[PDB]
């Protein structure tokens, strides 16, 4: 049972609850005081995981009531957080950000992630924080942190890590993403180079290895998305960090009589119950949702000449567009 | 066969076992040659290799033998050298003079048994064994004297007879000694007489690299004995051999009675030890010498149809177009960063003046932009080109790194002198990483290099300014709109320094990207490499014949005709500092260089300066 246990780790202990006396002193105590201690006997640790297992072996099966249902992509993307209403296409991406892969090596090689990173904008409601929850409740190896917060010293790794050391080949979860300064942007800035972080202060050469996902909610510039001004106005972040960001995700809001009604609905509808779906839609379990993920993350596919050609006319067709657009 | 006890490794066995093991290259997958080193010197402590008895026949056993009881092994392993010692020396008959030179004490001294993880791995079901251990020594600590033969004493007659500690352990007979003579009385142990043997005690914590992170590392006191002791300071990280021991400790306090968790420390019986074509002005005596005495090699020779196809290809007008896509043909688009680094290759025209001048042909070039822009691919292509060059890291760099490390030799024991890394790079390039990212202590080894051109070392024991003349690539990531100029990081006076300094944008091409993913999306297929770039025409051996040529038999001067325009430059740039203009009239003598002109056109200074605007059409934002 040696080494098993580690700092920081809660855990369920068992043994025989002893006293072993007394090497003396024996004159002060009289008598006998025993002081005792608990002989470790069995070790079972709160919080043991993707991609390790095997099998594959009638697990499959486990995984087989979710695909032979068909358009598994809208059904866990659905099945992502149902506990709050709406926005099905941030979720629908969400999967993907669980999911990943498939970055690449060059053969020389250096990579190229290989990882999702994505942001959610917008204020003051629409819940954007509780998909924050959500995820890093579902994905193993998630950890969920804030600015004032996580200190710079909570990402980097002190010597005597944690967030994004703490929480690598995983989803990490940022809130209050404004407020987080300085130093601490310039960690974040660095971590989408991914495989890095570089600490040279004092008794710290190491270049530790973060693989991490970086998920981040912020809030636009006060009060909410003044329309008055341009974006980039209204999002007080650089460009430099911006351009790391795959998908932002902009949630505003302009009251509308129809959904909000859906929405009241929602909300009232729970509380009033705690499951939320019905007539009809069947939430999947985290648990086995998680082992097909896990099934997923095995494949590494690979691209046909055709949708990449396509992509890249698209992609003049888009930066054409968008430029065209004008300042 | 003759048992001994539970190791039961054999007398008269093993020992032959191992005298059989002399004469053997063999094998290998030296070594009687250093031994018939090891004899002259005198200087006995044989350091033998580990592994040889694996996976070598006969002693497959021994390495086990040795391994899992390393106590009596190493003991027999020496009697056995010295009677091969013995055995060498009967062979050429009267050797040293005579006898006494076998009499002087030998030692092996193994290492590198297996690879072991850390101590903190370590089972205590293994206590006898030899473990590898690294870490810093945070102290050594002073010499206490150990006992080796004891001496003894008492009020009759009095009597000087003595007896040796052998195990750890001292037991004087009740009495008495000669004779007799007796009475019973207490033997008088003497302190000073007796003879002793040299332990240190070093500190050293498990591999700070290596951590459960936060918690700090474990210390580990080995105890080293003889020669050993005294051969080491501190924080030494590279790695030790010896046997590992648990031994007692009396604990309250007094009371003659045993704590019951031994405390562990390691014998330490070993310790091992420390942590394209070359230009002409460079070579100089190196041609003006090795002629005399003759010799062969050296400066690449070419033929003579070969220089008639160079001096035809050079009539090709889309040349300096051409080259700039044959230098990286894997690296798709953004021509203009291959061509300042094609004129990095054939950088400047080297001054003398009367004495002194040296401006030589060197050009600097920093590079920054969005990530996966291939920035480092080109540091690896350069990189393999440049003769002499050499690759850093950020971070993985120093002040002492660069240059002059003074280092003790370890073969004769001596202080001999090491070229730092920016001394090896003189001449051709030095290409460096992350340069942003450099400590503050570091870059200040750089406003030496870029401005003199030299590094001056008045450090330590020699005191000299010698010559690094080298160009340097780096590498930067930045940290629409802002300052640029404080988007780069940096401090803007050493960011002015560089010559050509590239910011990688978008050019508006769209119209590439489709070309560029062509070209990487492949292979992808087909998976055999063929071609690369095709169909695109390009020169493959030729081009670094071309430039070496370019670089020896050209010495292109300005003359009347670049002053002007050069000038009416740096005046529409000023409308920034003076290097710029340093910087543009010897990057445009490499353009001049190239195209075989030994005279710059007034032309040709257009692009040499379109290039400082390039950056700035890619500054707009």
């Amino acid at each position: 049972l040696v080494r098993s246990l580690s700092p920081g780790d809660i855990v369920d202990v068992t043994g025989i609850f002893l006293p072993a006396p007394y090497t003396g002193f024996k004159a002060l105590k009289a008598g006998l005081l025993t002081e005792t201690y608990l002989e470790a006997q069995f070790v079972r640790q709160h919080k043991k995981k993707f991609a390790s297992f095997s099998l594959t072996s009638d697990v499959e099966e486990r995984v087989m009531e979710l695909i032979t249902s068909g358009d598994v992509y809208n059904r866990l993307a659905k099945s992502i957080a149902p506990e709050i209403y709406g926005n099905l296409d941030v979720k629908k991406a969400l999967l993907l950000l669980l999911v990943g892969g498939v970055d690449k090596r060059v053969g020389d090689g250096m990579k190229i992630r290989g990882d999702i990173n994505v942001c959610l904008m917008g204020d003051p409601g629409v819940a954007k924080s509780q998909l924050l929850k959500a995820i890093c409740k579902i994905s193993p190896r998630g950890v969920y942190t804030t600015g004032k917060g996580s200190s710079g010293v909570g990402l980097t790794a002190a010597v005597m890590g944690g967030a994004l050391v703490l929480a690598d080949n995983g989803i990490c979860c940022i809130d209050e993403f404004d407020k987080m300064d300085e130093s601490d942007r310039t960690a974040i800035h660095e971590v989408m180079e991914q495989q890095t972080i570089s600490i040279s202060k004092a008794g710290i050469n190491t270049t530790l290895n973060a693989r991490t996902s970086i998920l981040a909610a912020a809030n636009p510039l006060y009060g909410r998305y003044n329309p008055r001004l341009s974006p980039l106005d209204n999002i007080n972040l650089p460009a430099a960090l911006l351009s790391r960001f795959d998908i932002l995700f902009l949630m505003l809001d302009i009251p509308s009589r129809d959904d909000d009604e859906k929405l009241a609905e929602h909300v009232t509808y729970v509380h009033m119950h705690n499951k939320q779906p019905d007539l009809d839609f069947t939430p999947v379990e985290p648990s086995k949702m998680r082992e097909y993920i896990a099934y997923a993350k095995t494949k590494r596919p690979v691209m046909s000449e055709a949708v990449n050609d396509y992509v890249v006319q698209a992609y003049i067709r888009l930066r054409q567009d968008s430029k065209r657009e004008m300042d | 066969l003759r048992i001994i006890w539970g190791t039961n490794v054999s007398i008269q066995e093993c020992t032959t076992n191992f005298r059989n093991f002399l004469m053997s290259f063999k094998y290998k997958f030296y070594y009687i040659k250093q031994l018939n080193e090891m004899r002259e010197l005198g200087t006995s402590n044989l350091n033998l290799d580990a592994r040889n008895l694996l996976a070598y026949k006969q002693t497959e056993d021994l390495y086990h033998q040795l391994l899992n009881y390393p106590q009596e092994v190493i003991s027999i392993m020496d009697q056995t050298i010295k009677d091969c010692m013995v055995s060498l020396i009967v062979d050429n008959n009267l050797d040293y003079d005579l006898d006494e030179i076998e009499t002087k004490f030998y030692k092996v001294r193994p290492y590198n048994v297996g690879s072991c993880k850390g101590m903190r791995e370590l089972n205590p079901n293994d206590i006898d064994k030899l473990i590898n251990l690294k870490g810093l020594v945070l102290r050594s600590t002073p010499v206490i004297p150990d006992m080796k033969v004891a001496f003894f004493k008492c009020n009759v007659c009095d009597h000087t007879m003595a007896v040796e500690i052998d195990r750890g352990v001292i037991q004087e007979p009740a009495r008495c000694e000669r004779i007799d003579c007796n009475e019973p009385n207490s033997m008088s142990l003497i302190h000073n007489r007796c003879s002793f043997a040299d332990k240190q005690v070093i500190k050293l914590q498990e591999t700070p690299d290596f951590v459960p992170d936060g918690q700090t590392p474990h210390s580990i006191s080995l105890c080293v004995y003889d020669e050993l002791v005294d051969s080491c300071r501190a924080g030494d990280r590279i790695e030790v051999t010896g046997t590992f021991r648990s031994i007692p400790i009396r604990a309250n306090s007094r009371q003659r009675v045993l704590k019951s968790l031994y405390k562990t420390y390691v014998d330490v019986v070993h310790v091992k030890k420390v942590s394209d074509v070359d230009t002409s002005t460079i070579e100089q005596e190196l041609m003006q010498n090795k002629v005399d005495h003759n010799e062969v090699e050296e400066v690449r020779q070419i033929t003579d149809q070969d220089l008639a196809k160079i001096r035809e290809v050079a009539a090709r007008e889309d040349l300096y177009s051409l080259l700039a896509r044959s230098i990286a043909p894997s690296i798709y688009e953004l021509e203009d960063v291959k061509k300042g680094i094609l004129l990095q290759l054939f950088g400047g025209t080297n001054k003398t003046f009367t004495k002194g001048g040296r401006y030589r042909g060197d050009i600097n070039i920093l590079l920054c932009g969005d990530p996966s822009t291939s920035k480092s691919q080109i540091l690896q292509y350069v990189h393999k080109i440049t003769p002499r060059g050499v690759y850093t890291s950020g971070k993985g760099s120093s002040a002492v790194g660069l240059t002059a490390y003074i280092t003790r030799d370890v073969d004769t024991k001596q202080l001999v002198l090491e070229s730092g890394a920016l001394v090896l790079s003189d001449g051709g390039v030095c290409c460096i990483d992350e340069f942003d990212k450099m400590s503050d202590s570091t870059r200040s080894v750089l406003h030496e290099v870029m401005e003199q051109q030299t590094i001056s070392i008045a450090k330590a024991g020699i005191i000299t300014t010698l010559n690094a003349r080298s160009s340097i690539l780096a590498s930067a990531n930045p940290i629409p709109n802002l300052p640029v100029t404080e988007n780069i990081d940096l401090p803007p006076p050493l960011l002015s320094r560089f010559d050509l300094v590239y910011l990688v944008l978008d050019k508006v091409d769209e119209k590439n990207d489709r070309e560029l993913a062509k070209h990487l999306t492949n292979l992808y297929l087909e998976d055999k490499p063929e071609h690369i770039s095709q169909d695109d025409v390009l020169p493959v051996e030729f081009l670094t014949m071309y430039i070496s040529y370019a670089k020896e038999h050209i010495h292109p001067i300005i003359t009347e005709a670049a002053k002007t325009e050069l000038v009416r430059a740096y005046v529409g740039m000023r409308k920034a500092t003076t290097r710029q203009l340093e910087s543009m009239i010897r990057l445009a003598e490499a353009h001049a260089k190239m195209k075989l002109k030994n005279v710059v056109e007034l032309e040709d200074v257009q692009e040499a300066v379109r290039l400082i605007r390039s950056a700035i059409k890619d500054y707009a934002t």
